[PDB]
């Protein structure tokens, strides 16, 4: 391993319907370096800033429950199993 | 916490090395140490 | 044998090993002692834990104590001038190094316990720096012994 | 410095033997019992907190500084950029 | 939810979407890892129900690429130790395969003890054997986190300090015998000399010669225990430990300057070889490679029987630069020493014009 | 002699190591380690004896200890 | 042999090699140790990476310890006055230059860890200045060595 | 021919003061300018490899003292003349205290130079030019230390 690994800068063409499923499968593989195409824009107007709010309040309520169980001292088993990524058709059902 | 268990193997082998090398002083310090500090290895679990 | 005034230099090493190490152990106790009282008014839980710089400053004092007895056990009338100069150089090299080590313990021991009143993570960092300031008094010991044995 | 640190480590190992364990060892009759049990216990925390901790940490960073300065200056330039791959390994359990 | 937040965070990182109703992403990826991403992306779009497979176009731009190193569970500690000083550029030689051995070795020479070598590796094997249940617990103070992050570094540190602890005894500053102590030739010194009158009184700590009957064989593995029981112990050791410290210092730095060749012959830059590799390896062999062969020459030539007036390597290293030759205090180490040493300095002297003046012809 | 014994024994590890290595992903790392560990531990052992071989000194031994060392060696 | 008072200057070389060097290491530990406690209130994550000027200043005492041992090994009664003066200048050139080096690691180690918390880019530059700060004690070593061989 | 027994004291004090005072000057040159690095770099992290020139110009001052401390330590012998020992003493003060002056000058203008470079980089081509004239003060003391140890 004395020389290096060599990088490519390939270019992706992801469709609108295949925009969540491919990137989620790329994350399980874990060998990509997504580069910012538009750095000169603010924190909103990034096309997907609507539900990344909604994922934070889903995280905010889940941080509240995790405080609640340990306050009542019911230590939860891990049972180590990495689950698969939930589709956005399951995202509406998750808030309910 | 269990540092007494670390004290066993060092003081056991130190008593052996004084058993080898008048010589009767070296055996007197040896028989006094690992018979007693090895006996003082009674500690908590 | 040596001259009559030969014993003056060796007893100076017996005193300066204890005097200058006491000044270091005092400054390690006094300068860090003000840091305990300023910390204590907000955090009364870290009081028995906060005494660790004033204990290590006490170790600086017994570094000068062991060489002061070891020089005084080697004292004798009619000693050579060569033997007395070693014990003078041994006494200065542990007291003035203990005064330096007691200076370092007093400074970081004060600022460490003032800092750990606002963050408990600093307590493992402060005790690391106090160890490095402690060996300065210890390094003065091993040159004091290697001069006093010969 | 790898002669200075080794000489300081050798001389410290000598003095922390010949001063604080020799007092327990050079005793005629009641040496191996009540005396050396607490003498070794003082020797136990001294060889850990002084001889193991700081000498082990000083030699760790000064074996390190010979690589950063005297080894990685002949060939290594090192401006660099790190990869940071997009993965889910950050979220292992928490 | 923390996965789904991450995918929607990197889709914010994704395309301006002005081009079409699709997403474009300029990602970096390993060239040899390119079959696995395409096999995943072909079935990744199948879950969405799309009949259109996403494609992967390769670019040929001139933006600087990041570095990547194949990282194991073992070599991760030695990687980020090198990476802490500076990130490596594209296709520089990583010193981390050489840092795996040399950095615990350079630790072990300056921290050398058999007894502390036992203490370091027995703590280390406790950190790696129980490492499943230790990692199960969340997080602790900095005196457990950095120590657990380097559990394999401190493993090789404890192993090598056991070995270098055998090169110079020093097991809690004590020593061991393995078919040795064959310096301490008591009988020959006193039998062949005078025994009892001398035992007490005039001498309390008298020296041994090496040429009466005393020294047979130099202790086949390490430092013989006759030095540790003597009183002149340091004047042999500081003579030994200073010479070997600068011996290891040259060949480690010579190993570093030889790796500058492989960083220039791979870039196809033969200009850099003819002022970067050639005069630098001559400059270090003439001044400093000549120093380590003087340590080897003095060690084998002189002995106790002859040559009490032995020269010193400090003065003869000075007379290379300060050109004054001819003196009666320090004799020459070998025949023709005046002729070879003036030649070694001028070829070290003219390398500084050779390095400087011939490179700016671009 | 100890020099000719250890040279071929350090000439076995690190020569025949590059020859008897698994074909796994760590092959390059394993060979490097044999090469290095070989060149470090041998030359460390080399300069310890050589700085003993043909000496100039003798151990300055204290009084009691010299007769005591005659009795044991 | 030499005069009776000859050994005084050599043991002064053995003590000044340790006194001034430990004092230099004391200031490098104290001044940079105050910088750690002011840093860690805002940034607790870098205290393992930040105790490097405390360690680099600790070698100053170890640099003085080597010459203190080397001078004490050459000590015998009836040394020449030429040999005694060489060890005196050996101790002063490694002690007081170590005191100079401990001043440099003390100041740069203080202000450098203040800027390291507010910006992690300084860590490559901070340890680079500490290289040139430590070699002052290292240059004092090799002149103390070359004076002690004679 | 053979000098007095006290003769080697003065030349030894020339060897020590050539190294003590030059390292003390290189202490102020590194410490005062190293403060200016950490104060500048909180707002301009890009200039941190360009701004380490005032700390390496102070490093040359230490090597100015290191050379003549070697030069004096090789002219030393048992029973040197009292004329020769005063030469090595006067050589050592003329490089140590001059390097102390050059090191004190480098530390002041090196600190002030990197403060104003954080506000305008046009000072950087002028900061080195003043740093040159501060560094030759050590070189002026070096070349007179060599001509005193030559005799
Ligand atoms: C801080 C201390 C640092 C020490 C720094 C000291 C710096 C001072 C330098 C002194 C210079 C004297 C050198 C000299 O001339 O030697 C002369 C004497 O030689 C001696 O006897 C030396 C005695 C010096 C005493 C210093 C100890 C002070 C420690 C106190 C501390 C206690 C503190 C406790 C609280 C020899 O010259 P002479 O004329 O040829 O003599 C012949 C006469 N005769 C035949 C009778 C011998």
């Amino acid at each position: 391993l004395f020389r290096s690994e060599e990088m490519t800068l390939a270019q992706l063409f992801l469709q609108s319907e295949a925009a969540y499923c491919c990137v989620s499968e790329l994350g399980e593989l874990g060998k990509v370096q997504f580069r910012d195409l538009n750095p000169d824009v603010n924190v909103f107007q990034r096309k997907f800033v609507n539900e990344v709010r909604r994922c934070e309040e889903m995280d905010r309520k889940l941080r509240f429950v995790e405080k609640e169980i340990r306050k009542a001292n019911i230590p939860i088993m891990d049972t180590g199993e990495n689950p698969e990524v939930p589709f956005p058709r399951d995202m509406i059902d998750l808030e309910a | 916490i269990v540092l007494s268990a670390w004290g066993v193997i060092m003081l056991i082998m130190l008593g052996i090395f004084f058993n080898v090398h008048q010589v009767s002083y070296n055996c007197f310090i040896a028989a006094s140490l690992y018979l007693l500090l090895g006996g003082f290895s009674f500690c908590q679990v | 044998n040596g001259p009559e005034y030969a014993s003056f230099f060796a007893v100076m090493g017996a005193s300066a090993a204890m005097v200058f190490s006491a000044l270091g152990a005092a400054y390690g106790t006094a300068k860090s002692g003000t840091g305990i009282a300023a910390m204590s008014v907000m955090r009364p839980e870290m009081i028995m834990k906060s005494i660790i710089p004033v204990v290590m400053a006490g170790i600086i004092a017994i570094y000068g104590l062991v060489v002061a007895v070891l020089i005084a056990n080697s004292l004798n009338d009619g000693i050579s001038l060569y033997r007395s100069f070693l014990q003078l150089g041994a006494g200065l090299s542990v007291g003035l190094s203990g005064l330096a080590a007691g200076f370092a313990i007093g400074i970081v021991g004060d600022a460490g316990v003032r800092g750990t009143a606002q963050q408990p993570r600093l307590f493992v960092g402060m005790i690391l720096i106090l160890i490095f300031a402690e060996v300065l008094g210890l390094y003065g010991l091993i040159v004091a012994l290697i001069l006093s044995t010969k | 410095r790898l002669w200075a640190l080794s000489l300081a480590h050798a001389q410290l190992s000598e003095v922390l033997w010949t001063m604080v364990i020799h007092i327990g060892l050079k005793v005629k009759s009641l040496a191996g019992g009540l005396a050396l049990f607490f003498i070794f216990a003082a020797f136990a925390t001294l060889t850990v907190a002084i001889l193991l901790i700081m000498e082990g940490l000083s030699a760790f960073l000064h074996a390190l500084r010979l690589h950063w300065v005297e080894f990685q200056n002949k060939f290594y330039s090192g401006t660099g950029f790190k990869f940071l791959p997009f993965s889910f390994e950050h979220i292992r359990e928490g | 939810v923390r996965k789904m937040k991450a995918i929607y965070h990197t889709l914010n990182l994704c395309n301006i979407d002005v081009t079409q109703k699709c997403l474009i992403a300029e990602v970096w990826c390993p060239v040899t890892d390119l079959d696995s991403i395409q096999f995943a992306l072909r079935r990744g779009t199948e879950h969405s129900g799309s009949t259109v497979p996403s494609i992967l176009n390769r670019m040929q731009t001139n933006q600087t690429p990041p570095t990547y190193n194949k990282t194991n569970k073992f070599t991760y500690g030695f990687q980020n130790i090198v990476d802490a000083y500076g990130i490596g550029t594209y296709r520089e030689i990583n010193p981390a395969p050489y840092t795996i051995i040399t950095f615990p070795f350079l630790f072990a020479v300056m921290f050398g003890d058999l007894g502390h070598g036992i203490l370091m590796t027995l703590f280390a094997v406790w950190m790696v054997l129980r490492e499943s249940r230790i990692l199960s617990q969340k997080n602790e103070n900095e005196m457990f986190s950095t120590i657990f992050s380097g559990r394999y570094i401190i493993l090789l540190m404890g192993v090598f300090s056991i070995y270098t602890g055998l090169i110079y005894n020093d097991c809690f500053s004590k020593s061991l015998n393995i078919f040795g102590s064959s310096w301490s030739v008591r009988p020959m010194f006193d039998i062949y000399n005078w025994t009892e009158e001398t035992l007490r009184g005039n001498p309390v700590l008298q020296l041994n010669p090496a040429v009466t009957g005393v020294f047979g064989g130099p202790y086949p593995f390490g430092i013989d225990p006759i030095w540790n029981i003597a009183t002149n112990k340091l004047t042999f050791l500081n003579s030994f430990k200073m010479k070997m410290s600068v011996i290891l210092g040259i060949i480690h730095m010579l190993f570093g300057v030889s790796l500058s060749l492989f960083n220039h012959t791979y870039f196809k830059k033969p200009l850099n070889i003819y002022f970067g590799f050639i005069p630098e390896i001559i400059f270090m062999t003439s001044l400093f490679g000549y120093l380590v062969i003087l340590i080897f020459y003095k060690w084998t030539a002189y002995n106790a029987k002859t040559s009490e007036k032995a020269p010193s390597l400090l003065i003869h290293f000075i007379n290379m630069f300060l050109f004054s030759y001819g003196d009666s205090g320090n004799s020459m180490l070998y025949s023709g020493q005046k002729g070879i040493q003036c030649f070694l300095v001028v070829v070290a002297l003219l390398c500084v014009p050779w390095m400087l003046l011939f490179k700016p012809l671009v | 002699l100890p020099v000719v014994i250890f040279t071929t024994f350090w000439g076995l590890i690190g020569i025949a190591g590059p020859w008897f290595v698994p074909k796994g992903p760590n092959r390059g790392v394993i060979i490097t380690m044999l090469v290095a560990t070989a060149v470090c531990c041998y030359l460390f052992w080399l300069i310890a004896i050589l700085a003993q071989l043909n000496p100039l000194f003798g151990p300055q031994l204290k009084n009691e200890t010299i007769w005591y060392v005659r009795f044991l060696w």
